[PDB]
């Protein structure tokens, strides 16, 4: 039962960067996997996310279009691939599997815990700096 | 929830409109990372309740024991509850203690340890005889019953703890 | 809360969507199964909080009260709440008790007896003696004060239950 | 959250439609009058929890103390945390003190008087001898020991209160 | 203060039911009576209510065109005509009297309770299987 | 640390009356001003509130061209003009001072407290009677 990040960093605007997150000890037929992010002057936000039986996924208005998740049931791995980076990306990233119900595109994290989430990683740092 | 941008000139507008509702909609029945007043949950964060709280079940709060002989014979078991000790004396008196005399086989650990000197009021089986024993903030106890040899001490109650 | 589908096609869109925020909207201040910073509210399911909780008013567990004459004129006074037991020893010896010897006029009911053995520390009215009776398990509670036929035993405390 | 009207022939619709749906949306992770499961938040009214409550951290209850001699020496310490008073018996007998006596120096605040009298157990440093002081409900504390004019009297415990 | 229900039963798809509920010993000027339903693998939904005052009602998006809510304040009892049953539509009814508010024809109840609703029936089972 | 409201009072339909608040103790960098109403016989409603910054406003549909919010940072006091008062708008009008979002048009408080607000008036009565 364990999440585990890597690939942030410290990029210039317009940079690009890859995480990716190893996701083992656990069934997937009813999970998501999938990553939000946070200030230590936020709370969290959810940035994208993909079904882990039928590829489904979310993708937030705020990285439309600039971020895309992969996935690979094998290596238990799950990809953020983050283009054109802005300074407003900056963050630490969690990758985060939860059971989830769906709305068309419209997404709904099911648990009873914070944020509807079963289990989180440790966090990936990403920097947007000039 | 996680929901769609509706804007100027998207396709399927209705739909995704529609779907928004729902899944915000699905938040105030369950989910997300809201409370609701059904449905087994984990609530992180400081709760501040100015009012009134009334709970019909059980209240668990974190809890941890300890148990030692602190010296002479004499059993001290523990059980924290919050911010309270539940206690038990046990075991019977094995060598002389002496009036006044520290309880030097074992110190109460730090984490049972009391803000200001408790002083836990026992009972000796078969006699009308008390005695008590103090818990200072080190834990070094102290047997403040007359010098005894022998004798089955008793004494069940509680001291409170930060 | 009860929303109307907005869908494609439909008469009446923007009143429809319109009507749906305000009734979401709405169970964000009150009512629905959300559970707000205001309000007199009702809360099903198992709640575990992870940080630090306080309440600023009264906080009021499960309660249930029994009292009874253990024997030999003894009384003893019992309040639940929550996982303890508020105990006051009361009555007057009105018969010979023997030492270590079980008190068989009425036994503790289960719902007060303790896990363990629980040994309650009392006082003989107008002079220095003490003694402490057991409540076992089995709730027959045990006179361990020497052989005694009069005297006014008192002693409040608390002891633990599960 | 605060919303704009979606209506029958307003401009800037789509735009309207998803500014009210990122607000209330917004509220389902935090702000507004509604609980989450995360963040610091403060909540009032009465909340009645039917199931389970656990609580990890802390839980911090109202909490007022009070100190002084009742008489003849005796000191009384008392830390009110709910429905329960802490009490720590101290000081030294400093003048005779009548067995079943009143202790007129200081009375208990009404704020930490029991419903009934309560009973509280003491020991005498350096012997095998118990006291107990009665708090009534009018807080005028009543010595059960025999008549006595020196000794260091001990004991920590609790009562309840209303 | 009771509400009773009947009707419920097994029934093949296609098929139809008719459950009632006898609400007694309240008011009703302020009160909306109506049904829920639950699997034992879910939490409750909201089905359709009926205002016991004016009649406005409300009907549930899954069910619309196929269940209707009928009363009959005399006997103090409350109606729903389940017709071209589902599979889906398995679980237990539940007879619900609360306050409430109309914005529209979107509802909200407004009681400090569970789902907003002051008073429950005891469940009514409805199992629709091939 | 203070917000002291004045000038509510009784008045017939039709009639006009202008809300004050002596706002002082506090940044306002962060802070939006505003307020609230409620009856006796309710929960609390936003009406109007003002960024103590910008100057952006937010008015609640219930009174959109009836009721306007003004201020003036050196006096520490925003003010409410209510126009065409209706029978309705009878409550205790109460200043508020909150930390807050805003998503166009749409607001959000976003304090831990009550109604996301961190403090509070004593509340002005506005009573609207024939």
């Amino acid at each position: 039962v364990q999440l585990v990040e890597s690939g942030g960093g410290l990029v210039q605007p317009g940079g690009s960067l890859r995480l990716s997150c190893e996701a083992s000890g656990f069934s997937f037929d009813d999970y998501a996997i999938g990553w939000f992010r946070q200030a230590p002057g936020k709370e969290r936000e959810g940035v994208s996310y993909i079904s882990m039986s039928d590829g489904r996924t979310y993708v937030a208005d705020s990285v439309t279009g600039r971020f895309t998740i992969s996935s690979d049931n094998a290596k238990n791995t799950v990809y953020l691939q983050m283009n054109s980076l802005k300074l407003e990306d900056t963050a630490v990233y969690y990758c985060a599997a939860g059971r989830f119900v769906t709305f068309g595109s419209a997404w709904s994290f099911v648990g009873g815990g914070p944020y509807g989430i079963d289990y989180w990683g440790k966090g990936t740092l990403v920097t947007v700096s000039s | 929830a996680s929901i769609k941008k509706v804007y100027r000139g998207m396709k399927n507008g209705a739909e995704t409109i529609n779907d928004d509702l729902e899944a915000i909609n699905s938040e105030l029945t369950s989910g997300g990372n809201v409370v609701h007043k059904t449905g087994d949950e984990t609530i992180a964060g400081k709760k501040t309740f100015t009012g009134n709280v009334e709970v019909n079940g059980s209240l668990t709060l974190p809890t941890k024991s300890w148990s030692g002989e602190l010296g002479g014979g004499i059993i001290l078991s523990l059980r924290k509850k919050g911010t309270t000790v539940e206690y038990s004396i046990g075991g019977e008196i094995s060598s002389s203690i002496l009036a006044n005399s520290n309880l030097v086989n074992r110190s109460v650990p730090n984490e049972f340890c009391p803000r200001n000197r408790c002083s836990l009021v026992g009972h000796m089986v078969g006699g009308w005889n008390a005695f008590h024993i103090d818990i200072p903030s080190s834990g070094v106890c102290q047997w403040f019953g007359p010098t005894a040899s022998s004798g089955t001490p008793r004494g069940t109650g509680t001291y409170p703890i930060d």
